[PDB]
């Protein structure tokens, strides 16, 4: 039982239509799962969308819309606003449980895109001292706010050690995200070349050091 | 009309328990049916309990099956859920939510859950120094690394408040059991280091403040 999938991250532009849907590992989506859709707007405030596959709650728009599509729950919102730019999660009824898929990511363009200014920090001669040695790569200015972060010790594909942020809405709907590869102190002394890409919109950057 | 506040949440340690609250407003909480959502750090959602109308019928899933317990008094328009046997997996935003006939609509703003066995831990602060002089131009961003520290928040400030001109502090991380985090800022390229850049790093658990002057 219980596999809820959802599309990871849909873009579209103000005036647009957006169908999301909901996908259960169960087999086909009906009218006995309640389709419900939650809005996570900025800073953890949630709101019934809709519920039961197609009631739209009090105070809820007229583009939010439920639907069943090819045993598949769906969201339409047409004519898509700025202030639509959130989080969409789906839950469904399992007769006594509730199943929630992981929600998408929903941009809605507002302003000009714009990428990265990757920055990225070798680690002081006071953090070596204690036998460790963090880099951070510090990614600020994307809008959409979707990134893709690799590092790589001496042109190898870094697989570990290396954790990322997810990104954070800056003051100017603008986000942000960190990135942390971390090493024992003898590894840094030992390779030579550390690189931090940031993958935004086809565009990678690049920033190394030595 | 409505309003869903629940609480009850704070720092407790593995194995410990915890009876979280929530209450209604401006609605006639009997009829409506009702559960229990957690928001992981991960950022997934993830119901909990679920209660009906006259508390009649009660369901989880197998992994608070057995250690959450779900209740609720009428007479007082709230919502209780009863946590035992803690386990750091259960850390997360706790929220309720009516449903309306069948429409999950109004939730509470939440009520933050950690069960950590750290301790109070201040952190260690570390410049983030530009490195070789490859300037870009007009600009250059300096930064502080605060790690090991237990619990959050910390607030990170530079040049005691005279410099908000573009600061960037991101989301912790939790690196085996402490929190680290960066601050990040940009001062024209000539201001620096011919003026001081410091960065001030308070963590009041533990009533600390730590003063992280950038150098090259
Ligand atoms: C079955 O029809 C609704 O109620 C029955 C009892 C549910 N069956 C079970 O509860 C249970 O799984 C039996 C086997 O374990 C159905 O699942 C179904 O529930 C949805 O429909 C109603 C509208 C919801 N109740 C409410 O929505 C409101 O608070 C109305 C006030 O009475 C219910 O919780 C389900 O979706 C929200």
């Amino acid at each position: 039982q219980a596999v809820v999938t959802q599309e990871s991250a849909l873009t579209t532009s103000p005036g647009e239509t957006v169908t999301l849907t909901c996908r259960s590992s169960t087999g086909t989506v009906t009218t006995s799962n309640y389709a419900n859709w939650v809005q996570e707007k900025p800073d953890h405030l949630f709101t019934g969308l809709i519920g039961a596959t197609n009631n739209r709650a009090a105070g809820v728009p007229v583009r939010f819309s439920g639907s069943l599509i090819g045993g598949k729950a769906a969201l339409t919102i047409t004519g898509a606003q700025t202030e639509d730019e959130a989080i969409y999660f789906c839950a469904l009824w399992y007769s006594g449980h509730w199943v929630f898929g992981g929600g998408t990511k929903l941009t809605v363009l507002g302003q000009p895109k714009s990428s990265p200014s990757v920055t990225l920090f070798p680690p002081s001669s006071e953090e070596l001292e204690t036998n460790k040695a963090t880099l951070v790569c510090t990614i600020t200015d994307f809008y959409p706010g979707v990134v893709t972060v690799d590092w790589k010790v001496d042109g190898t594909p870094v697989t570990q050690g290396m954790e990322t942020t997810q990104p954070s809405k800056q003051s100017n709907n603008k986000y942000m995200a960190s990135s942390y590869l971390t090493l024992t102190a003898r590894a840094w002394e030992r390779h030579s070349s550390y690189s931090c890409q940031v993958t935004h919109e086809g565009h990678t950057v690049e920033k190394s050091l030595s | 009309e409505v309003q869903l506040e629940e609480s009850g949440g704070g720092l407790v340690t593995p194995g410990g328990s915890l009876r979280l609250s929530c209450a209604a407003s401006g609605y006639v909480f009997s009829t409506y049916d009702m559960s229990w959502v957690r928001q992981t750090p991960e950022k997934r959602l993830e119901w909990v309990a679920f209660i009906s109308s006259g508390g009649g019928r009660t369901s989880y899933p197998d992994t608070v099956k057995g250690r959450f317990t779900i209740s609720r008094d009428d007479a007082k328009n709230t919502l209780y859920l009863q946590m035992s046997s803690l386990q750091s997996e259960d850390t997360a935003m706790y929220y309720c939510t009516r449903h309306f006939y069948a429409v999950l609509d109004y939730w509470g703003r939440g009520t933050t859950l950690t069960v950590s066995s750290a301790k109070t831990t201040p952190p260690s602060v570390y410049p983030l120094a530009p490195g070789s002089a490859a300037q870009t131009n007009s600009m250059v961003t300096l930064g502080c690394l605060v790690k090991g520290y237990f619990p959050e928040p910390v607030t990170v400030t530079w040049n005691s408040g005279s410099l908000s001109s573009g600061v960037h502090t991101f989301p912790a991380v939790l690196q085996s059991d402490l929190y680290t985090l960066s601050s990040s800022v940009t001062v024209p390229s000539s201001t620096w280091p011919s003026e001081t850049v410091t960065c001030n790093v308070a963590h009041p658990a533990s009533s600390t403040k730590v003063d992280k002057k950038i150098v090259p």
